[PDB]
């Protein structure tokens, strides 16, 4: 029913609503069927799951409909697709994780690039903004031919999957 | 990472109020009483294997007081931002018709430390026997909180903590029964 | 036995 | 609640770590003004340290002061090992026995054993059925704090009892010797 991307090392929040703003039994679980979370009346539990204890609900959040599974410290791996299993509906939600990377000590002149880490089923695109304003495109790997002091800095990469965005920064040490 | 003491205080204007405490592993081993100028156990027989010179902690809040100032003018007179709290209502132990237990309500990272706490059981505010502990410290510099309330589980009985707090609009109510 | 407790310091001015 | 004009909040915490004892420790002292800690001492580095520009003013001021330099770089031994030694036998050593009840919650039913009134947090609980210990099925809400320096936990297995079958909750703890079971007959 619904798509979320994230980024490798970040938190990200899915969501699952109910009708009525009250706290009832619900619970997530991974595309395998294995229980992640849910409550029990107002305590929260956890069932054997590769997310271990990276997982977690907002409790507050819980009187008006809500409630979320919010993952930190994403891996690559933790992308799925969630079910959360709310008063006799199932939200569907899948996660696509993505991390990225640079070669890198880079010499002014000599080439780099840049490797885009994705889940199975993804199909991404790359598109970054170098220090200066260059918009170099790409996709599976990306990558610049000869770079210069003035590509030093903090360069802007931008990940589309699904139509939807999700947004990289990295220092690049461009020596001399 | 096995254990972990904690030697926490801390001053709020403009209420001035002030807290000190020591935690083990999050429990609380004592605090002091400011009106009192005295050290109080969270268990007694704490107090029968040690103690603490509850003055030195008066001191210490003084200190505060006056750092507190100074830090509200160096930061250009920014206030706190208040962050309501969360709460959750549980018994000790699992309920057994007309047999003691004891609901637990607590209150979860929130802050400044100022609250209200009150407990309903029909509707009406109960006091006999109930007890509370102080502003617990959390990593995220936050507050913990814990509010007693003995009672006898009956099947026709409907308990409510009542929570106020700067950061909700209206009273929190969390309700509980058999 | 008895607890001792780190003294509060005096921010600059 | 009424009072709304606006509070200022300030804390201080000195925070001894332990690892093995006393072995390793290290002292972390925080400054906290509203929710950002400003400055702070981290045995491990040695000196003070400004965590916001906030705090600069009172890292530079205090490691100036040599003097109190060198009493915090030895609080590690004069206040947390100290201390650490004050309330050992209350807290260290600390020790109470879980109180361990099984009940159920319909042909696919959910067993809940509840473990409560025990300290440490340290604790173990598993779920057999027929002697075989089941790993799927089971989910836990971890270790709560009462706040009254005990422990409780719910630790629940699901599963469709058949006639005949025998459940078994099982927890290990230190303050028992020997592993405590309690048990549901389907």
């Amino acid at each position: 029913k619904k798509v979320v991307l994230g980024k490798k090392g970040d938190t990200v929040e899915l969501t699952c609503t109910a009708s009525q703003k009250k706290s009832i039994q619900f619970h997530w679980k991974n595309s395998n069927q294995i229980k992640i979370l849910g409550n029990y009346g107002s305590f929260l539990w956890k069932g054997p799951s590769k997310l271990n204890d990276r997982a977690d609900s907002r409790r507050s959040l819980w009187d008006q409909g809500n409630f979320p599974l919010i993952i930190k410290n994403l891996k690559i791996e933790d992308s799925d697709t969630y079910i959360c299993e709310v008063e006799d509906q199932k939200e569907e939600v899948q996660l696509l994780v993505f991390g990225l990377t640079a070669n890198s000590h880079l010499l002014q002149g000599q080439s780099l690039t840049l490797t885009l880490e994705s889940p199975p089923g993804s199909s991404p695109s790359v598109q970054c903004r170098s220090p200066r304003g260059k918009n170099i495109q790409g996709g599976k790997t990306l990558s610049v031919s000869q770079l210069e002091l003035q590509d030093s800095g903090t360069w802007t990469c931008t990940v589309l999957q699904n139509q939807k965005k999700v947004e990289f920064k990295i220092d690049i040490v461009v020596l001399a | 990472e096995e254990h972990v003491i904690i030697q926490a205080e801390f001053y709020l204007n403009p209420d001035q109020s002030g807290e000190f405490m020591f935690d083990f592993d999050g429990d609380e081993i004592f605090h002091v009483d400011m009106a009192k100028k005295e050290t109080v156990w969270r268990l007694e027989e704490f107090g029968r294997f040690a103690s603490f010179e509850a003055q030195g902690a008066l001191a210490n809040i003084a200190v505060d007081k006056a750092n507190l100032e100074i830090m509200t003018k160096r930061s250009n007179y920014t206030p706190i931002t208040n962050v309501p709290p969360e709460v959750t209502v549980l018994t000790n132990s699992p309920v057994e018709l007309r047999e003691p237990n004891v609901l637990i309500c607590f209150i979860d990272k929130f802050t400044p430390p100022v609250v209200n706490v009150t407990w309903l059981r029909n509707g009406k505010p109960v006091t006999t026997g109930v007890s509370e502990t102080v502003f617990l410290p959390r990593e995220d510099h936050l507050f913990r909180k814990f509010h007693y309330l003995p009672f006898l589980p009956s099947t026709e009985d409907v308990y409510d903590c009542r929570v106020e707090h700067w950061g909700l609009d209206e009273p929190l109510l969390k309700q509980w029964e058999f | 036995p008895k607890y001792v407790k780190q003294n509060t310091l005096k921010l600059a001015t | 609640m009424g009072d709304t004009r606006p509070r200022f909040l300030w804390q201080l915490k000195f925070e001894c770590h332990f690892f093995n004892g006393t072995e390793r420790v290290r002292l972390l002292e925080r400054c906290i003004y509203n929710q950002e800690e400003s400055v702070r001492f981290d045995s491990d580095v040695g000196e003070y340290r400004a965590v916001t520009e906030l705090g600069r003013p009172d890292a530079e001021y205090w490691n100036s002061q040599k003097d109190l330099l060198e009493q915090r770089r030895a609080a590690v031994d004069t206040y947390c090992r100290h201390n650490y030694g004050v309330g050992e036998s209350f807290t260290v050593q600390r020790r109470v026995e879980p109180k361990v009840t099984v009940y159920p919650s319909q042909h696919h039913n959910l067993l809940v054993c509840s473990v409560s009134g025990f300290y440490p947090g340290s604790i173990e609980v598993r779920w057999f059925r027929n002697g075989q210990e089941e790993k799927a099925g089971v989910v836990s809400t971890g270790l709560i704090q009462n706040g009254d320096w005990t422990f409780q936990t719910l630790v629940m297995l699901e599963t469709v009892p058949r006639s005949g079958e025998v459940y078994t909750c099982q927890v290990e703890h230190p303050s028992v010797t020997s592993p405590l079971t309690v048990e549901w007959r389907a």
